[PDB]
């Protein structure tokens, strides 16, 4: 009966992370899983934005990227059906024709800024080859509070996991995992809800069965690296794959299939707590990723966490192809887009219909 | 999607009509709102718009000077409506009148307001339109 | 680019076990959390029973550990606040005085029959003094498929933790939660929904908030455990301990506040695949277990699994005090069960009333 | 700052198992490691000795397991070459023609008895087909004072793990980790040494390096378990596979790369505190099994710990064959064993001469 | 039985880095770890310097940095006993008044340069107050192959773990072996040997049973990193605290004690393959880290790889003292670091003699 | 909880009457049921039961020697009742009456039904009974 | 392994010869070790055998019936030897001289004490042996 | 750390002596090293020096001009020593005779190679020195 005083929080059940923003990120969790509504990520890198821009020949510039954000951004309405709008770093500092930076555009429509915190893929080096790790760690507290500072109050960090030959590696799994937990926490001492994106990837040969398997293991460890790290996890969202059929699999899935392998998965999981899934579109066609969440906010599974969406080309590839470029196709892009809005938030809801959308 | 314009009809020179401009699934809130007229073989031009609403100091609106002072558009958030009051028509009023949203965030942060525009170049979701005829005979 | 071709099952991915009564088991567990109904926990060693017995004078034979069953098992009526019944392995081969074995005896009322399977506690060893594993993982295939051959439908294995200066040893927190997770892929293979208990003791003095930072460490491992041993999460049900203050803190805590400190805890760590939590009673009072069951059942909280109980004392302390061991206090016995499973049966509806209990 | 008083033994850094037996737990390892010595592995089970018994058309009775035993135990000089015996728990209590129990035979002689005390391999369950647990831990306290009231002073289990398309599952390399960790601390509880045997099995048709990379990632996760356990490092030994070809593979290996492989593969994983490595033979030949653990006392990488035996068929194949089950074949079988343990004996001193031997 | 042809490199057992530098990582390892050598660490960040320089007045200037690095690396004959300098990257690009770069000059001696790589502390966030993780993994494949390319050969990443209450939070142990881990194989990608360097500070009131206990913790799960993250154990180095009382405890501790709890913990933990431990001299004085490193090099307890030093302050103190930052004193403390790289060589050994320390410093 | 028995009264040899107990919080159909009564001077002894009805098997009734053939026992498990329908009431027949649930469930696996018993031993919810007396004058 | 006899050759009856039996790698000390013989026509037979060293009371030793009282066994651990003084010889002793080791551990717990037997089953490591020759002229 | 001279003596106008400079822990290898002397009331000079050995091209040498052809500086870094060998001493060379370690790493990288100077500024480890006398008697 050797004894000794301690801290609280040198003691393991004692991790949990203690910031001064915790009923903060409660009310903005909260306030971006509304019913109805869901993201719009509008996060595209200027790398992203060669091949959003390839296909109407609009040059990459940082004043055509304005243009390309303003035709979302400056659009009326849109709050109806977007709770949160992910903005990439230029965009934060850029500003609207109505003279007011876009946070400040978004605040005054109530609609929730949020920035894309992380620096990007690269090599694993671990692992096996064409797997992949995302950057940008270092200084990120100091990054994470100049975004809080200028409105931000939520970020959005990627990671990747890539499937080959039906498996992917423990060392991905866990790196990722661990990758993602520490954004998490950084993140909410800052101030600003995470949402975490473990994208198992629809690149490759495997069927929904391989991307059940897969999904559920690479989920089940972010979460256990969350539970290790301290999250709070009533301010914090995740942005995970929909389990589907890999994109050259030739298997394909009906919209009840998909709903139904990825509550199973996401229910066995991911702790009740989290107030919302806000799902990546990735690989999916604009129609079908109306579709499948429509699907998911009608299965019968356990489903206690919202079920929304944080879409970038499932809101904007017919937006962009009507617009053009041109000022003169602003109007035609505008509808497209708001369209497409009008869509997932029916789908939020479970009231999406398919005989709807495919009408014009 | 298009609004749904009612409350045209035939009268006499001073007479009035109330023109209503109703959405059944767009929340109008977030948009300004203009009321816009087609006579036979002319162009369509704006008669008036009104704003989204300014917090204590209310929507803004601006009419076409042919019409100010005998026409009156306000809008109803709660009722989702915009409602264009039209008194001392004349012969001259005659049109197919048609409501629609300005699909422009028209937001002006140097004023701290909304405004809105006659202009038509960005408006869209015009309605079948609703006929106002004036005249004698 | 060196390539081999391996099983599924060889890959970390494909852990999950693969049982023949996987359908079974998920309509087992959905039968045992059916509306207003919760678990009668009868599974007491021929050493508890002798605690049992202690205020009533009987003697700790097999027939009156027989005759103490049962008072509970043949009382008319249960079956409509009880969806089933944790047996001990000596009554599982007992007869009621209809004639039946008592595992036939549930079958017929529509009551699940279960058994405890875990052999008990034993000195962790490892970790703090005081802290404790149980022991049984040796030969459980064999005693869990005669379990099911004679009609067990569902087990239980109970662990403990003891919060002793406001924390458990990570030595416990991790062996434990290993130990559950083992026995609970054995159960299913062998056709048992098992129950996984890991009680966080009510001894000593800490308060509330301490106990909820130990249940939520604990039970998150015990999560981490089960993803690692691959059990079927549809086909499992976990009795925890509600997060209340200690028995000795000197604290109190209102029904509202233990559901809240519950609820938030089990919502941060238990997939909501898993089907249901049928709550222990250890060291509450009949009446708040009733009270503070019917709390988490008005929680405003996410709760998607069924909230329900498991108890064993505070179902049976007023019956065998009015049984007295007797049979002339049989009917006495009774009305008292009969009372207290009606009470929890309200409460799993959060129907429950105070006034009505008193 | 909120802070509380707790016992060092609930903080993560103090795990480390507190056992009055330390000391001599370590005296005893030191023993067993003695220059120029190593282990008789003479633990088969009756199923093993029928086996054994097979060519030479000798009946499996406890009888004729005692005269087995007497031809090897009973055999003048032995203790020149062999520090311990791990005994089966029927030999424990068998009687020696001198008189005395086998254990009070070897303590007279200077040799320490130890005993095998898991309880044999079951399927793994989870993992993949063909995988397999060791079970016994259940009454193992219990079990092991027993042991150690009748003298002996170590023990030895055995985890298997099996080779198939180039891996093994990770839920095999966990679990059997974990149980060798628990097993360990358990037996320094009661005052055995602990010889944790890890055995990546010969069968199939893998290589030297997917030995090599197997034998790696299972050792190492051997260790981490029982870091986490608490082990006595200074107390405890490892008897691990050699790193070779797989029976089926057609892949033939030298002594020196056999040596290489192995030496290099237990200095990446293994603390240099563990005070000695007791190789098995497992499907090498006597010549072999002589040729390779001298070639490990000749390499130049760094070997901290004691490299020596624990054979069993790799002593006694010869010796049985000579014996013949017969009285009269009792000195022609002492003959051979006492060379293969001479030979074994110059292995650990690396002066084996394969010339010799032939 | 269902199967799928997978890669080796998506197998768990299959994690070990393929790097091309293994060899020549190995061969480095060999030269730093040479007998009756140790490593010159000489990678103070311009904010030490303003303490070292402190005393003797001299501003911190890059020009001054260099002429003290200069004291050193120009002075003839340490390659006697220092078989690695670790630089900083300012000095890496500074030029000797050879005309060489500080690593050319390093290499035409035989001497291997080394890089410190990190990118220093900052909150752990995570744990107790006043833990501290470390920053630089970002960029770092980048960073560590121009400083191969300038001719660097090995690198450092400190991390520390601060005793508090006579513990340290799980957290900190977990997340800063993580890092270390992480660091070792990207270094070992670009063909630098990482020294790993997880630092149980001194400072605090804790005794030397506890310094034992926390240091085997937080090494045995730097251990376990380095085998999930598939070093190549043995182009590797550790770089640990020696295991003493804290600064602040009062305690009293001899050489022998020191060597027998430090030895005793290493041999718990660190795998053989690894080629040599280069202890940190972090608070101890001058003296001190001579007779403790003398006394490791005389211990009974198992000790398979190399014992020697990695020192900073333990071999520049007297140095810099009698430099003064003035060309007259370069002679004085060019003595005065020789006579301490002597020393230490003679530690390594498990020769040096504190009564010859004292009778010829006295000189 | 107790049963509540009614019905009772004064009737003259030969007369009938149909006694009735009701259960106001407690689902009847899981119980077998008894009719008891005590006369002056006497112990309470059991007078007829009726066992819980099972699905597809209908109802066992058992009497005491006494008075069968003269009393009918039935059950309402809708309305949760059981009556007692009484005829040619005698003298001897005077007594308090009560009704019982009995706790135990009743089932005979020997012959796969449930049954009921008159003894007293396992029975509860006890009523406070209703006066019969049977007399001339 | 074999042992290595000498000391054996002619002597006339009456006389004696003393015989030697040496170890070069191995160690006696673990050992009974025993001296044999075989005559001319005869199987191999013990003559004398004696035991590991018991403390305090010394190696215990036996004889063949022939030669008690004219032979002694001895033994010398330090020099890793073992001696048959061989008095009062007569022709009948002619014979070749071997020595052996007893592979038996040869301990009798219940007296506490190494012995040793003069059987030759359980021996083994037989040398080239001694030829020892009596007789006149 | 000093070195060790020896070697000097008391010879006659055109003699010789062979000066020797030996460290017992110092690998002088590593050093340039110069031989200096200090005649009576002068200060000390440098008479010779020699660089560290450069690969192929051998160790660079330098004299002071009152010595050159007449002494030679040589070292042999197996045997850790440094010789001069004086050949047609004179009066002039009376002195007493020192070696000495150049601390400064002496390396001309414009030219590839080691060197030396005769300065003394930055050598050290002085010996006691060797005492030279030439004169007639």
């Amino acid at each position: 009966s050797r004894r000794v005083e301690v801290l609280l929080t040198q003691l393991p059940a004692y991790n949990r992370l203690k910031t001064p923003y915790e009923e903060e990120l409660i009310e903005t969790a909260k306030k971006m899983t509304a019913p109805g509504k869901g993201l719009l990520a509008a996060d595209e890198s200027t790398g992203s934005c060669s091949k959003r821009f390839a296909g109407i020949g609009l040059s990459n510039t940082a004043e055509h990227r304005r243009q390309y954000r303003a035709l979302m951004l400056e659009c009326a309405g849109f709050e109806q059906y977007i709770s949160g709008v992910i903005l990439h770093d230029e965009t934060v500092y850029q500003r609207a024709s109505t003279g007011e930076t876009f946070p400040q555009l978004l605040r005054r429509r109530g609609v929730v800024p949020g920035i894309k915190t992380d620096c990007g893929l690269e090599p694993l080096v671990e692992g096996a080859d064409g797997e992949q790790m995302t950057a940008g760690l270092d200084g990120y507290v100091k990054r994470a509070k100049k975004y809080y500072a200028v409105g931000c109050r939520f970020c959005k960090w990627r990671n990747v996991y890539k499937i080959q030959n039906g498996t992917v590696s423990e060392a991905v799994v866990r790196f990722n995992a661990e990758t993602l937990a520490r954004y998490a926490v950084l993140s909410q001492l800052c101030g600003l809800v995470p949402i975490v994106e473990p994208e198992v990837m629809i690149d490759g040969t495997h069927d929904i069965e391989t991307c059940q398997r897969v999904s559920q293991h690479v989920w089940a460890e972010v979460v256990s690296a969350l539970h290790r790290h301290g999250v709070v996890w009533e301010g914090c969202l995740l942005k995970p794959n929909m389990v589907v059929p890999g994109a050259e699999s030739g298997q394909t899935a009906t919209a009840e299939q998909v709903a139904e392998y990825t509550v199973k998965t996401l229910a066995r999981v991911l702790p009740p707590a989290l107030p919302g899934v806000t799902f990546l579109s990735g690989g999916l066609s604009e129609v079908m990723a109306s579709e499948y969440l429509n699907a998911m906010n009608n299965s019968p599974l356990p489903r206690p966490w919202k079920l929304t969406f944080s879409y970038a080309r499932a809101l904007q590839s017919s937006a962009i192809k009507a617009w053009g470029g041109k000022s003169s196709g602003v109007a035609a892009g505008r509808r497209a887009f708001m369209h497409r809005a009008k869509m997932n938030s029916l789908a939020q809801l479970g009231r999406y219909n398919r005989g709807d959308d495919d009408k014009d | 999607v298009q609004l749904q314009e009612s409350g045209g009809g035939l009268v006499q020179p001073g007479g009035s009509l109330r023109l209503s401009c109703a959405a059944s699934e767009t929340a109008l809130t977030y948009y300004a709102i203009g009321w816009f007229r087609q006579a036979p073989g002319k162009e369509r031009e704006g008669v008036s718009c009104i704003s989204a609403i300014n917090s204590g100091s209310g929507a803004r609106t601006d009419y076409a000077d042919s019409v100010k002072g005998r026409f009156t558009i306000s809008r109803d958030d709660a009722k989702n409506t915009v409602t264009l009051q039209m008194n001392s028509l004349e012969p001259e009023d005659t049109a197919r009148y048609y409501c629609a949203l300005d699909t422009t965030d028209r937001y002006d942060s140097a004023n701290g307001r909304y405004y809105c525009t006659i202009s038509s170049d960005t408006y869209a979701y015009w309605g079948q339109g609703t006929q106002v005829t004036v005249s004698s005979h």
